[PDB]
């Protein structure tokens, strides 16, 4: 339910959005919004490099679903002619025809509205819009949205939720969205906030009247307390706070903004006015924006959610999101984001803040004049223009030389990739400019659209009666009001008779000169207007009249420049001009002013600025967001210069950065032309980020104009000429530096754009047709030199222009054997079928191809390494797009749908000859976009090429072995689907699944056409998917929908779309054939339905098919609409009972769940987060957790009932515990603690935290200055990003800080404690664990304290000392891993022990050499290709399209030059061969024993059928025997059903097993290989369906025999006290019954019992009477009760005879000592102390015998090298084993440095044991020592060497021989001294793996008789028969058969249900001493009983302490004998 | 079943000194 310590708070992870096509810079930030009932607003804080200013700052946005009028034209006419934009921003078209309605959602409206449906021309989400206009005037209009998922959105009905013109209330521009409702009944209501004059200064108020149109999102209501399908607020009433549960509030400075007080919902505060006040001015009226969002708060209705608490203040804040800004008068930018949560106690806890940084404008440290050596030959210094004519991207030199116009476009200068720009040779420009008249428009080279306007004295219509200088000049038309072509209103009177000259004063600013104005000859300095007249340009010669956008709106506003004031008349469209706007801040002397020295140019790139030219300098004036100018910025001219009217100064973007430069021209000085760049990087762009968790980003931008110069240059290296299609520069994102401040690794990504596009018809930006991403890795010093190659991703996108998209197929990677290239598909929609069409006219061509824009066309992945295949791509993918025409009702636009119908995938793996090709095709889709006929295609492998391109370091003929017949197959996975949809005028639900059906085609490789498969080939009549060609049935599925009232499935679902159940095919006729011989024909249908399967007709049936078997699953019962249709009951299948869900009052969460058997689960929640915090389980135990203010578990408690008592962790009322917040103090917390776990979070540790003492050393004003600049937060933290830019800028720091340089810093960590027992006094102590994280949320390491020991040490600076020294706190560090910026682990360190928990700096122990660390290498895909171990060996992997070579450490052991036989393990790597489906079909191995013999190929073949399940498998030896005989059954033949459940397992080793699976996945009927049938019986339909009994019956038996019986515990209180609820109290297995008497809180078995049967009775539990079963048992009752700690570890265990084992645990939870108390005896010590290693393996052990064992581990590999077992009483080494390994880990050496024992007469030396292996790693040779009197190895046990025999030992040597299938075939024993060399042979069968001893037979074809059907050996040896149980179990062994039918020497056993042997009885029929041993196996207890027929001879008890094989201690106890 | 190769009778992958089988699975 909740985290148990395995999770944490999600790392914010704000990765950059790919944004491939448009090339901008993006970002996403999630607002802290509670999902609540499941319906919440979808909002995100979105940064975009192209976004302007907003209520969140420059470049930021928080978009809300809006609908607005189109601003493409000048302004909307607000007539019918205008067009609307959708929420996506697409033009809309009329759907169907209008209608008249007056009732909506059962609410009387008030007028006869005319409803017009609207849909987008390019449809993505298929939503439907309606426009509701009132016919009769007096009421408002609004919109509706019918989403495809049944949602309804109400947009703009209330005046507060729409943007209108304050003058005319009828004019509406943007219909903001008001309310919404889901299909369930959830409601969301948004309340906006209009603009007021509050807070803003008077000059803002007086200048801007009617500033009330702007709307701001204020409060968002959702989580309605009452269900209703009606849009809330449909009447126009205010939202009632009582009606909602959750509130999303956007604050603007009204509430408090401190870390001490929490804001309240109901605020009376004051609005805050921003400095950067601006207006939109695009809809024909001022839209004044003056506010900024300072906080985002989520408030919860606690009083309505939980009735137990009352809200006094009101709705309680749950999550606070602080937003601090960098406020300046020029522009505001968001540079601080922080999540905040206030606790209930008043204290607050905080998450690390997010810092952003943008580029600044410093024109005094970055600008100095430089001469342009390029223009030395340029002799024209007076008249020329620096303007971009053609639209290439950069302004060219426009001049006329010798009376002829010339133009020199821009050109790259020098090395490609350098921002240096120069100009080319002059070009004619044949279009004579003097042709046209004055103030006329001329085109360029005869281009389509008229671009520029010309004004020349020699032209016609020119009358300048008072000019100083004049010449023919050009100007950009876009720099003027669009209505210039035909002026209206003020523009018609201002221009008047005509315009004489148009002169630029900037990039888009134009100076105006009015012609001699006829009709009014006086020509005064003013012309009348509605609002205090307008001036006339040129008339008043001391004032400047120009068209300049000084307001930053997007329109050429009118500007009048005077000596003391600026006056701006804003543009409102259609030649209208608003009232004057006095712009203060600028003022110059009235005598010295000259307008020729005034220039207007945007220099900051934010409103145009003002520059005034003087003789020796110039002064600049930054525009403060259209609200004035700041103080002048004086920039000195070049030294020794006097600027006059003869010189020139032009403002142009020579850099292409979007900001103007200073182009100087002087006649007399040399060089004549100068240049000064005020900035080399575009400002006000986000380029730096840091989350203060260790991650720091860095963005870098490059202009698109400079990319065009590079693409032109590279295309100039070839004999061709490229064309540019991007007129205006776009500042595309270029590089993204990701730096980890913890690991030092950098990730510099590089992006490259080309083939830019722009649409001249729709004035939109389509995007680039090629994007080149390149990601490099640069690691820190000390790392491995194996640099991972930087990948390369070449992506081609369709720009929508046929000129580019056609020619983009050249830059591709060519391939002679490639398939047919993709061309777009243009179809129309006629009669519910796509009819293809060739484009009709050039207008139709334009619309179709435009729909293709933004679509990826081709993707190639390259690896950039030094390898020979570097020019070859890894994967290649390309998509085919389709544009479906939908309607032709409108003459302007048609409606289309853009989709990807065909995708293709290539897996070359840098091997061009042999690729892996795959392709998915959509044959048809419905009218709404849902697919109807999909098809997956796996292509066959190509013919083996004549030229092998694979590397030549591969083994012999491995490439020839990589070819299988399964690879050469064409596989067509054809699936059909049907969909439901509700098409109605007020209901719209789309994409509802109805039914599916999958088939698969199987054709040979010759059926593939030359060009490949396409949609046209498959639409034919003879195509490979025609309805007459055969196919294979894969399955079918159908979804059943209920209305919520009755379970009967209906024909068409409802708007709520409730799903009744899911039907899935499982069987057909062909799959059922696997039951022949195991199930009859009559009882098959009866038993199949008995399991729950049902029959129904085929979905999409064909001729001759009927009645597949299906299974219904997923049953759910839903409530009424008044409960939001929340599910009440759910069920899996028809065989198990339902579970009942009890929801809360508000129907938000589930509080109680009554299970099928009546057991309940109660949950108590916390309503700040709606997550469970206190759960009551089935046994009525209380589990409790407490949370922090952010939802992070801090404590864990539990208590309950054990044995009836009430024990547990002390409740918060029994004992209260204050959760600590400091990490160092929580370590120093001692026993006791009443919590199970105590979590301490410290995520802000990476930020320096100064002490309060040095805080006093720093005065208040000194802190006031730092706290003002946001470099230090209100708490004791220092901002990392703000510090770095504060040491760079204002370099002298006015305060010294001793914490930045090194000091105590740590990565984000968190502490975790864990108690082991309860309050009543235990050993206890605290289990402490410290986990470290990084900026990406990856575990750096984990530290665990131990009790005591010796260990290395850590220095206080973060470095590691290799010397080991004793310390109090062991603090073992495990899982030490170094990650790059992509998540792949590049270094892994072995565990170790060091004092303290603080992190060790990475660069310290990077190349420490003593710290052992592995090195990993990865490919661009993410797969591991090279792993270097600590010793130096490296296992490697080679990826190919059709196989994968895996070389172990011995395989690469030869290539280590930089064990015993490095050449032996050469070229023996495991090779797994894949098919086209990606399934392993071959596993290739290489056998080799000598360094010269070439290897044997061990081929194992697995065959997959067309369905895809493992069909057959054959080992190498049967493959070889099959190549001579194809009638040999393979090792395994499996049959499955359609889902994949194995029905039949036909194995030649273990017979044939048939099993019938249930619908829930339960074993119903199992037929074994011998013929025995096993039937299992479960509970009724109204129960969880647990097992009740298991019945078995052999072919010889006639009636079944119940061998297992299950009895489950009831719900009674007496069983909850022992925690028995839901458990099986009594289990009647075959041996005896195991009874569960008690359980613990942690679920561990407190007390249980076992009772065995009588030997003369079989386990057969007939009837339903439980008493007759207890009559077959024995009087002996073996009860084992035990006690446990809180961590589920065994403390004490009591055997059946009364002995107790005590187990104490250490602080680390590892056993540190054992005790044993015999009954009636004292507690003697078994294990004294126990110390462990770093990796948790046992290190040193001392037993109760006072003998100490020492273990030694290889520190490089953590492998056990030595075992020393000495006894310190006499200082004698009893055993000193020392192992040695090979690089894989095979044991090759076992030496003994211990002197031999006294048993061996005259023996002091122990010879070495050595071993050799083959490549398959089978044991070949072994040299051990055997005692002399062993003789030949047999089943007979040898005789011990007594100390009086003076026995000796001699060396032997064995050599083993192995079958090619793995069977051992011979053991060559040889001892040279004892001269007893023998040979043991094993005859292996010819058709199986059954092999017996040679003495049984030497015939291969006779061994299968010596085995039963099931694979069990029926004869152990000659004269010893083995009988077997019905469960494949060894029932009885006959040792010595005796004749005359007598009873013989025999042994027999009895096992439990899980197979554990509980009984063993051996019998001897000797005449002298007829003894019968009886051993009873119990938990840690053996009961050995020997009995004569006369009396009882011996009673022995064996007591075991510990697990077997791990230093177990045995205690024999004798009662008698 | 086929959890330890295809030899249903092979012992610890024929590497008895290095490996071991705890429960016989």
């Amino acid at each position: 339910s909740l985290p148990k310590g395995g999770g944490a708070i999600t790392g914010m992870g704000e990765a950059l959005t790919p944004t491939g096509p448009d090339g901008m810079a993006a970002l996403s930030l999630p607002l802290p919004i509670s999902a609540g009932r499941g319906y919440a607003p979808a909002f995100t804080l979105n940064y975009n490099s192209g976004a302007g200013n907003s209520p969140f700052g420059l470049g930021w946005d928080c978009n809300v679903m809006t609908i607005r009028r189109r601003t493409h034209f000048g302004v909307p006419h607000y007539d019918e002619t205008d067009t609307f934009l959708g929420p996506e921003g697409e033009v809309l078209v009329v759907a169907d025809q209008p209608r008249d309605e007056s009732t909506l959602q059962g609410i009387n409206l008030g007028a006869t509205f005319t409803v017009t449906g609207y849909r987008s021309r390019l449809e993505s989400h298929f939503s439907r819009l309606e426009y509701w206009q009132p016919k009769t005037t007096g009421k408002t209009d609004f919109w509706l949205i019918y989403s495809p998922d049944g949602q309804v959105h109400l947009l703009g009905k209330s005046p507060q939720a729409r943007i209108s013109n304050p003058s005319q209330t009828t004019q509406t521009a943007q219909w903001l969205l008001e309310a919404s409702v889901s299909s369930r009944g959830e409601q969301i209501y948004y309340q906006y906030r209009a603009e007021d004059d509050t807070g803003c200064e008077a000059d803002e108020i007086t200048h801007h009247l009617q500033a009330t149109a702007q709307r701001y999102l204020h409060i968002v209501y959702y989580g309605n307390r009452t269900a209703s399908e009606t849009l809330p607020g449909l009447d126009g009433s205010a939202p009632s706070q009582a009606d909602w549960l959750f509130y999303l509030v956007f604050d603007y400075g009204e509430r408090s903004n401190n870390l001490k007080t929490p804001p309240a919902f109901s605020t009376t505060g004051s609005w805050l006015c921003r400095q950067d006040r601006f207006s939109r001015y695009e809809y024909g009226f001022e839209i004044r924006t003056r506010r900024l969002c300072r906080q985002v708060l989520m408030y919860h209705h606690l009083q309505a959610l939980d009735s137990k608490i009352t809200e006094h203040n009101g709705p309680t804040l749950v999550s606070r999101l602080i937003l601090n800004y960098d406020e300046s008068a020029i522009a505001s930018t968001l540079v601080f984001v922080r999540r905040v949560g206030h606790e209930q106690d008043g204290n607050v806890v905080t998450l690390p803040p997010l810092e952003l940084a943008y580029q600044d404008f410093s024109p005094r440290h970055h600008a100095h004049w430089q001469p342009m050596d390029v223009l030395a030959n340029f002799n024209a210094i007076q008249r020329w223009q620096l303007v971009d004519l053609k639209g290439e991207g950069l302004p060219g030199l426009l001049y006329q030389d010798k009376g002829a116009w010339w133009y020199r476009s821009a050109q790259r200068l020098g090395e490609i990739g350098s921002d240096a720009v120069t100009w080319e040779k002059m070009q004619p420009l044949s279009v004579i400019p003097s042709l046209q008249s004055n103030a006329s428009l001329v085109d360029i080279n005869g281009d389509g659209q008229l671009d520029w306007v010309i004004t020349g004295p020699g032209l016609r219509g020119y009358h300048s009666q008072r000019p100083d200088g004049s010449w023919t000049r050009f100007t950009p038309l876009n720099a003027l009001p669009v209505e210039y072509t035909h002026p209206r209103a003020q523009l018609a009177d201002l221009m008047g008779a005509g315009l004489s000259d148009l002169v630029l004063i900037g990039p888009k600013s134009v100076r105006l000169y009015a012609n001699t104005r006829d009709g009014f000859a006086k020509g005064k300095d003013v012309v009348q207007s509605g609002d205090i007249t307008l001036p006339v340009p040129g008339a008043d010669p001391r004032k400047l009249v120009a068209f300049s956008d000084v307001l930053g709106s997007g329109q050429a506003h009118l500007v009048e420049v005077s000596a003391t004031k600026v006056t701006c008349w804003p543009n409102l469209g259609r030649g209208r001009f608003g009232q004057p706007i006095t712009l203060p801040g600028f003022s110059q002397p009235a005598t010295e002013f000259n307008p020729a020295q005034v220039y207007l140019a945007d220099l900051d790139g934010s409103p145009t600025d003002l520059i005034y030219v003087h003789t020796n300098r110039l002064d600049i004036f930054l525009n403060k967001s259209g609200n004035g100018f700041a103080e002048p910025v004086t920039l000195r001219f070049p030294e020794g210069l006097r600027f006059d009217h003869t010189c020139q100064l032009q403002m142009a973007d020579v850099q292409g950065l979007g900001v103007a430069s200073l182009i100087l021209s002087v006649p007399h000085m040399s060089p004549h032309h100068w240049r000064c760049d005020l900035t080399n990087m575009k400002p006000w762009l986000l380029n730096e980020m840091n989350n203060n968790m260790g991650v720091h980003h860095t963005l870098r931008y490059r202009s698109s104009s400079q990319f065009w110069l590079d693409e032109k240059a590279a295309a100039l290296t070839t004999g061709q000429t490229p064309v540019c299609y991007l007129p205006f520069p776009i500042h595309t994102l270029w590089q993204t530096e990701t730096e980890d401040e913890i690991s030092g690794n950098k990730l510099v990504t590089t992006l490259r754009y080309a083939r830019g596009a722009w649409d001249g018809r729709e004035r939109e930006f389509r995007g680039f047709g090629y994007v080149e991403q390149t990601d490099s890795h640069q690691l820190a010093q000390g790392n491995a030199p194996e640099r991972t190659p930087p990948a390369l991703t070449k992506n081609w996108y369709a720009t929508g222009l046929p000129v580019i998209d056609n020619a983009l197929s050249t830059e591709y990677w060519r391939d002679d054997q490639a398939f047919a290239g993709f061309s777009p598909r243009f179809t129309t929609w006629q009669d519910n079928k796509d009819v293809p069409l060739t484009p009709e006219d050039d207008n139709s061509r334009y619309w179709f191809n435009r729909a293709l824009k933004g679509q990826l066309l081709r993707s190639e992945l390259y690896g950039l390494d030094d390898s020979t295949n570097k020019h070859v791509p890894y994967t290649v993918t390309e998509f085919r797009s389709q544009v479906r025409r939908l309607q032709h009702t409108d003459s302007r636009y048609p409606v289309l749908w853009s989709s990807v119908v065909e995708s293709r995938n290539y897996h070359y793996e840098r091997i061009a000859s042999d690729p892996q090709c795959s392709q998915n095709i959509t044959l048809s889709s419905d009218r709404f976009g849902q697919p109807l006929k999909q098809l997956s295609v796996q292509y066959p492998r190509r013919q083996q090429p004549a030229i092998n391109l694979y590397p030549d370091t591969l083994p012999d003929k491995l490439l020839a072995n990589s070819y299988d017949d399964q690879q050469r197959q064409l596989r067509l996975t054809y699936q059909q689907s049907s969909w439901h949809h509700l098409t109605n005028n007020t209901v719209r639900v789309l994409g509802l699944p109805d039914s599916t059906r999958s088939d698969i085609f199987t054709y040979g490789a010759e059926n593939v056409p030359a060009g490949g498969l396409n949609l046209e080939l498959l639409s034919d009549k003879n195509s490979l998917i025609a309805d007459d060609k055969p196919r294979e049935y894969l399955g079918q599925q159908k979804t059943a929908y209920t209305d919520g009232q009755n379970t009967t499935p209906l024909q068409t679902p409802t708007r709520q779309a409730l799903i009744a159940f899911t039907e899935t095919t499982v069987f057909n006729q062909s799959t059922l054939s696997a039951f022949n011989g195991s199930i009859p024909s009559d009882k098959l249908s009866t038993t199949l339905e008995q399991a729950g399967y049902q029959q129904t007709n085929y979905l999409f049936p064909r001729t001759g098919e009927d009645k597949v078997w299906v299974a219904h699953h997923g049953y759910t019962d839903y409530g009424t609409a008044a409960q939001f249709w929340r599910p009440q009951k759910q069920s899996n299948t028809q065989l198990t009972g339902k579970i009942t869900l009890i929801w809360d009052a508000n129907y938000c969460v589930v509080v109680q769940t009554r299970d099928a058997a009546g057991l309940t689960t109660s949950a108590k929640y916390d309503w700040r987060f709606l997550t469970p915090v206190q759960l009551t389980d089935i046994n009525d135990n209380q589990h409790l957790i407490t949370l922090d203010a952010l939802g992070r578990p801090i404590t864990l408690r539990f208590w309950g009932t054990e044995n009836g008592k009430m024990t547990g962790y002390s409740s918060p009322e029994k004992a209260s515990f204050s959760p600590p917040s400091d990490v160092n103090a929580a370590i120093e917390l001692k026993k006791p603690l009443p919590v199970a776990q105590c979590q301490v979070y410290a995520p802000e540790s990476w930020m320096p935290v100064l002490s309060q003492k040095t805080f006093n050393r720093l005065a208040e004003q000194d802190w006031q200055k730092l706290y003002n600049a946001r470099i230090i937060t209100e708490d004791g933290r220092i901002c990392t990003l703000a510090y770095r830019r504060w040491v760079q800028s204002q370099k002298a720091i006015p305060q010294l800080i001793s914490l930045l340089n090194n000091g105590p810093r740590l990565p984000p960590h968190s502490l975790t404690l864990t108690t082991d027992r309860y309050d009543h006094d235990p050993e206890q102590q605290i289990r402490q664990q410290v986990v470290f994280s990084d900026g990406f949320g990856r575990l750096l390491q984990a530290a665990a304290r131990h009790e005591a020991g010796m260990a290395r040490q850590r220095n206080e600076d973060g470095s590691l000392i290799i010397n080991v020294q004793h310390t109090e706190n062991r603090w073992a560090v495990t899982g030490r891993t170094e990650y790059d910026n992509k998540g792949q682990p590049i270094r892994t360190y072995q565990p170790y022990f060091l004092n303290d928990w603080r992190y060790v700096s990475n660069d310290s122990a990077r190349q420490e050499k003593e710290a052992y660390a592995d090195t990993h290498v990865y490919d661009p895909i993410g797969r591991e290709i090279k792993v270097i171990t600590a010793k130096g060996w490296f296992r490697r992997t080679l990826f190919t399209p059709w196989f994968t070579v895996n070389e172990d450490e011995n395989d690469t052991a030869a290539e280590v030059k930089k064990n015993i036989d490095p050449k032996l393990y050469q070229k023996t790597p495991t090779v797994s061969v894949y098919d086209n489906r990606g399934l392993i079909i071959r596993n290739i191995d290489f056998h080799r024993t000598t360094a010269n013999g070439d290897p044997d190929t061990r081929i194992t073949r697995h065959q997959y059928d067309i369905h895809g399940h493992l069909n057959q498998s054959i080992d190498p030896r049967l493959y070889e025997a099959k190549q001579t005989n194809n009638t040999i059954k393979p090792n395994f033949l499996w049959q499955y059903d359609l889902t994949g459940n194995p029905l039949c397992t036909e194995s030649i080793d273990a017979g044939r097993t048939v099993t019938l699976n249930d619908i829930e996945g339960r074993p119903l009927l199992t037929v074994t290989a011998t013929g025995v049938i096993q039937t299992r019986q479960y509970e009724t339909s109204s129960l969880p369906g647990r097992l009740l009994s298991v019945a078995e019956q052999t072919p010889e038996e006639k009636t079944s025999r119940i061998t297992e019986r299950l009895i489950w515990a009831g719900n009674t209180e007496a069983e909850k006290d022992h925690n028995l609820a839901g458990q099986c109290v009594r289990h009647y297995d075959t041996a005896g019954v195991t009874r569960l008497e008690s359980l613990s809180l942690t679920g561990t078995v407190l007390s249980q019992s076992s009772q065995l049967l009588i030997d003369t009775q079989e386990a057969n539990w007939t009837g339903d009477n439980e008493t007759v079963w207890q009559n077959m048992l024995a009087d002996d009752i073996y009860t084992t009760l035990s006690t446990f700690d809180a961590t589920g570890a065994l403390l004490t265990q009591t055997d059946a005879k009364g002995n107790i084992q005590r187990l104490a645990y250490d602080v680390a939870g590892q056993l540190n000592g054992s005790w044993l108390t015999l009954k009636g005896q004292t507690e003697q010590v078994i294990i004294k102390s126990l110390t462990y290693s770093a990796a948790g393996q046992k290190l040193r052990e001392e037993h109760g015998n006072d003998v100490i064992t020492e273990y030694s581990y290889e520190p490089e590999t953590q492998r056990l090298i030595g075992i020393k077992t000495r006894r310190p009483s006499d200082t004698k080494v009893l055993q000193d084993l020392r192992y040695e390994y090979d690089p894989v880990g095979n044991v090759i050496s076992i030496r003994n440095d211990a002197e031999a024992t006294r048993f061996w007469h005259n023996q002091k030396v122990m010879p070495e044991n050595t071993y050799t292996y083959d490549s398959l790693y089978q044991l070949i040779s072994a040299t051990g020592r055997e005692m002399a009197n062993i003789g030949q190895q047999s089943h007979q046990f040898p005789s011990p060497a007594l100390p009086s025999d003076n026995n000796t030992y001699t060396n032997y040597t064995r050599t083993y021989t192995y079958d090619r299938g793995g069977n051992l075939t011979k053991i060559q024993h040889s001892s040279p001294a004892t001269q007893n060399n023998y040979t043991t042979n094993i005859t292996v069968s010819n058709r199986s793996n059954r092999a017996v001893l040679s003495t049984l037979t030497e015939d291969p074809a006779q061994v299968d008789a010596l085995f039963d059907a099931g694979g069990h050996q029926n004869t152990l040896i000659s004269g010893q028969n083995l009988n077997w149980n019905t469960r494949g179990e060894l029932q009885q062994v006959t040792l010595v058969k005796r004749d005359k039918g007598a009873n013989d020497d025999r042994e027999w056993y009895r096992y439990s249900g899980d197979g554990r042997r509980m009984l063993k009885i051996n019998e001897q029929q000797a005449s002298n001493n007829a003894q019968t041993q009886r051993v009873t196996y119990l938990p840690n207890l053996e009961l050995r009983l020997t009995q004569n027929s006369t009396a009882t001879t011996e009673d022995l008890q064996v007591i075991t302490v510990g697990e077997a094989g791990r230093a177990q201690v045995r205690v024999l106890h004798w009662e008698s004998g | 079943g086929t959890i330890d190769g295809l030899n249903l009778y092979r012992m610890v992958r024929n590497n008895p000194v290095t490996l071991l089988d705890p429960d016989g699975l």
